[PDB]
RNA sequence: GAGAGUUUGAUCCUGGCUCAGGACGAACGCUGGCGGCGUGCCUAAUACAUGCAAGUCGAACGCUUCUUAAGAGGAGUGGCGGACGGGUGAGUAACACGUGGGUAACCUACCCAUCAGAGGGGGAUAACACUUGGAAACAGGUGCUAAUACCGCAUAACAGUUUAUGCCGCAUGGCAUAAGAGUGAAAGGCGCUGGUGUCGCUGAUGGAUGGACCCGCGGUGCAUUAGCUAGUUGGUGAGGUAACGGCUCACCAAGGCCACGAUGCAUAGCCGACCUGAGAGGGUGAUCGGCCACACUGGGACUGAGACACGGCCCAGACUCCUACGGGAGGCAGCAGUAGGGAAUCUUCGGCAAUGGACGAAAGUCUGACCGAGCAACGCCGCGUGAGUGAAGAAGGUUUUCGGAUCGUAAAACUCUGUUGUUAGAGAAGAACAAGGACGUUAGUAACUGAACGUCCCCUGACGGUAUCUAACCAGAAAGCCACGGCUAACUACGUGCCAGCAGCCGCGGUAAUACGUAGGUGGCAAGCGUUGUCCGGAUUUAUUGGGCGUAAAGCGAGCGCAGGCGGUUUCUUAAGUCUGAUGUGAAAGCCCCCGGCUCAACCGGGGAGGGUCAUUGGAAACU
């Protein structure tokens, strides 16, 4: 471009965006608007717990939960690990991160936080999946 | 609440006195203006009474000295 | 944090005698673990860099952040060579001063003397093994602690000391007499690899 | 009122002070016009640094120190010089 | 100014995705010894239970209660302060902020310096005593009373104004002198012996201090927002403000702003600074400091030097509270704290000893400012969790080619230590003071008290019997987190069998998985580790530095031309751009350099350096 062009219209950068828009918003019941807040984790209520079939190179029953967030955005997350204490209406805590198998799951569920029971008999990579030491 | 009651009372009394004295000043001045409109020879003494009230209001914290000066100057231009 | 673990294990991973003795490599000069003696495969340049860095911090019992900050403070200097100044600043640590003066057999022993407070600088107690030392100071064993038999054994079992030091046995005081030198340090290390490592 | 006082610096349980020319309306640490020295009692005696010319100029221009600053300026001989210059 | 992986059967381009690093006011998970320093509602400017945050003066004044006329306490009037301090950042896209300037259009209690003066009088009012108001806060009525309260009388204008000159400036105009006309001030207390000194009182100036206004320039997105304004633009008058002016009213005219982005919409406190980056730049505006704005929402004034006032008044509205149901009262975005929201961020603590502020002659009273302590591994720094000797190498775990290998000098064992921990003793600085008891010097004195200045005596610590130091004792009470297919440092066994599950990207798993899970082992960090989320970089992936358009993305289908952008050679001229000297400012804190103190370090302090498409003046002019 010519410098005249670059003054008549400047370089307008490639607009960016997040891999987790649901975490980057909030809600005040008074004015009832999306409040933009950069929150690492959130709370939600599992509105469904089920299984899904992953993409073609893989084959499995991937455990998901559809969840109703504090900010009233409904979100599909993954239940990592082996086993869960979850049901519909079960309070849950959510963190970010894709699950490359299904597309519609941009989020993960956290273990050891709330009604989510810690994983059972997991001794390695233990902070992850949230289960206390075997003494 | 916190010892502001006394300042409420004293400020109201001050309001009374200060508004009274300003009204006195303004009545003197208006009287002089009407005298200058009526052309009576009392203008000479009413001028002095108006100046008197203006400066006595510059005293006692009613009137800033610049406002007093502007009033005296306006009255002077009316008389002379 | 401080390392309470084995010495020889570290030394024989790295493939070098840190104590200058040999028995931390003698009879088993291969990395630990049941994949130790068998045919190690190729290794990478990142591996070499990391190994050089780990040699130094395992010598001096140091932490990564201390190491990094000391590297930065050496970088702030312009009057010399970068990694050589880094090694000198490592040498100016009471852990190593006590060792080079022959006042203790190991850097762990030396650190323990320093921290337990058996040592002085210009006649003042110091429980800080990371204490920097300028050329000209006077390290000195605590005059009450000169009676321990451990240090007397360690001092009368002294091989010929380095060139950059001065020391007396009756006084149990010594000091640096030089910057000190580079080549008088362990030439087994390639400081350029640390430089490339932390240039990243 | 314009004043010549001292503002707080240094860590807790290890104080230090800068003598400073401050209105009484400003905070303990805030607006100031000029610094004219500093102070700490953490030595065995007290220890002081001063700028005689500027502090005497502000005293002439109408300053009004605090009690401890008056003590310090007495020890440093500034109040006496101001008195003399007024005589 | 380091790159790596990933499209393919493979190769090179193009092009995107991800990773390698640094930083959080961080949160979650697992674990968890100590010390130092700092930070801690980013969300609901949501609502506030409770407690405390602004009082002070008896040497301004008169009462009342207790003191054998002394001092002390209650409510009065009056003065000063309450406008600072403290909190928050909602609104605000504009002189709000920053920077540079201007005010011959200005104001300023307290503090300094100077010229002067402080005279004589008057009428009340609270309080208090009775009265009604009845739950009583309230409130009204009659009477008495003091003041540095109030009133007006006496004089000065040195204030301001007009005339006459002079002088100067940037037009309006400003400074010096003289004159004219008219106006206005007050307060006494304490002490000494009418004279007084001290604190206060009134006028004028000057300074300082802070404040008010005005201008250049600058800093955010949309044109799927192109027109906007009508007291709007200007003028003649008048009014008005501390002051300029449409600030306001009338009258006269129809002008004024904008494609250099007006208007509108959305968003937002701005800055010093902070994080990152080779830099250019980007992102943020937490803690500390500065300017602004707000105080349940909206409006308006009074008082006062100063407010259109967080803890003041009136009114309207919303919201709540106590009532004896007649009527009242309130406003935590002050410090703690509650509920709620939330992923989530503190004790309903001590003291004014310090430092600072109000008041006071002073002691001193007040001070949720501030000093400190407390909770939180939230962060940065430091030390630990023992050290030496100890073998072809205990058992046991794992593996095995069943010979052995590794956990492993690791252990047991013997020697030593006590950072730390437990116990017992000693026990700092931070404190300077002020007042008071004494002396001495100055200039004011008719003279002494007294003021200013100096030198001694005197007494003052919440933290805290904490830091710190000494001695006795125990290795004893003190290490975990993640990863190990490649990018990436780190490998085997068993179970499982496209299931369970892993996964930042490539992708692993379908009976022999270094990718799942466990065990062993190793590697990277370490009282932390890992993970998410956010910002920068790598990303030259918005390319000014620093990219491209034949086929990958892209040359409008093509032309005519307003505006703008650019423009042949050359003399003279200017000096807007440009270059350049000096001067000023760019606060402090912070980054950086040199120093110095905290057992080093973090941190703290001193000094310096630098920082502006900055401003005034003064030159060149080659180039535009
Ligand atoms: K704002
Ligand atoms: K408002
Ligand atoms: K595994
Ligand atoms: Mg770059
Ligand atoms: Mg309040
Ligand atoms: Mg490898
Ligand atoms: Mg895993
Ligand atoms: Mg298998
Ligand atoms: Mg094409
Ligand atoms: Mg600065």
């Amino acid at each position: 471009p010519t410098i005249n062009q670059l003054v008549r219209k400047p370089r307008k950068s490639k607009v960016e965006k997040s891999d987790s828009p649901a975490l980057n918003k909030g809600y005040n019941s008074f004015k009832k608007t999306q409040t933009n807040v950069n929150s690492p984790q959130k709370r939600g209520v599992c509105t469904r717990v089920g299984t899904m079939t992953p993409k073609k190179p893989n084959s499995a029953l991937r455990k998901y939960a559809r969840v109703r967030l504090s900010n009233l955005i409904e979100v599909t997350a993954y239940i990592p690990g082996i086993g869960h204490n979850l049901q519909e209406h079960s309070v849950v805590l959510l963190r970010g991160g894709r699950v490359k198998d299904l597309p519609g799951v941009r989020y993960h569920i956290v273990r050891g936080a709330l009604d989510t029971a810690g994983v059972n008999d997991r001794k390695q990579s233990r902070s992850k999946y949230g289960t206390k030491r075997p003494k | 609440i916190e010892s502001a009651i006394k300042r409420v009372r004293t400020s109201a009394n001050a309001n009374a006195k200060n508004s009274s004295q300003t009204n006195a000043m303004r009545t003197a001045i208006k009287k002089f203006e009407e005298a200058v409109a009526a052309g009576a020879d009392n203008v000479d003494a009413l001028y002095n009474e108006a100046v008197k009230a203006v400066d006595m209001a510059a005293t006692k914290g009613l009137i800033h000295k610049n406002k007093a000066n502007r009033d005296k100057i306006r009255l002077s231009k009316l008389a002379k | 944090s401080r390392y309470t673990g084995p010495s020889w294990k570290v030394s024989r991973r790295l493939g070098i005698s840190l104590s200058g003795t040999g028995k931390e490599l003698a009879r088993r000069p291969y990395k630990p673990g049941q994949h130790g003696p068998n045919s190690r495969g190729k290794v990478s340049e990142y591996g070499m860099q990391l190994t050089e860095k780990q040699k130094l911090r395992h010598m001096y019992g140091m932490n990564e952040r201390q190491f990094r900050t000391l590297f930065i403070k050496a970088s702030k200097i312009k009057e010399g060579k970068h990694g050589v100044n880094f090694m000198v600043l490592l040498e100016q640590r009471l852990d190593n001063v006590v060792y080079r003066l022959g006042l203790a057999t190991t850097r762990r022993q030396a650190r323990q003397l320093v921290n337990h407070g058996h040592i002085t600088v210009d006649g003042k107690r110091v429980d800080i093994p990371s204490y920097h030392v300028e050329v000209g100071q006077v390290i000195g064993v605590r005059e009450k602690s000169q009676n321990i038999s451990t240090i007397k054994e360690a001092v009368e079992a002294t091989v010929g000391r380095p060139a950059f030091v001065s020391f007396d046995t009756e006084k149990l005081e010594g000091s640096f007499t030089r910057l000190p030198e580079r080549d008088e340090l362990y030439p087994e290390i390639d400081e350029a690899l640390v430089v490339e490592y932390y240039n990243q | 009122a314009v004043k010549i006082r001292l503002k707080r610096m240094g860590s807790k349980k290890s104080p230090f002070y800068r003598i400073v020319v401050a209105d009484s309306r400003s905070p303990r640490d805030g607006r100031f016009i000029e610094t004219v020295g500093t102070y700490n009692p953490l030595k065995d005696p007290a220890e002081v640094v001063l700028k005689e010319d500027l502090v005497l100029d502000w005293l002439s221009k109408g300053a009004q120190p605090s009690d401890t600053v008056r003590n310090i300026l007495s020890k440093e001989g500034v109040m006496k010089k101001h008195h003399e210059a007024k005589n």
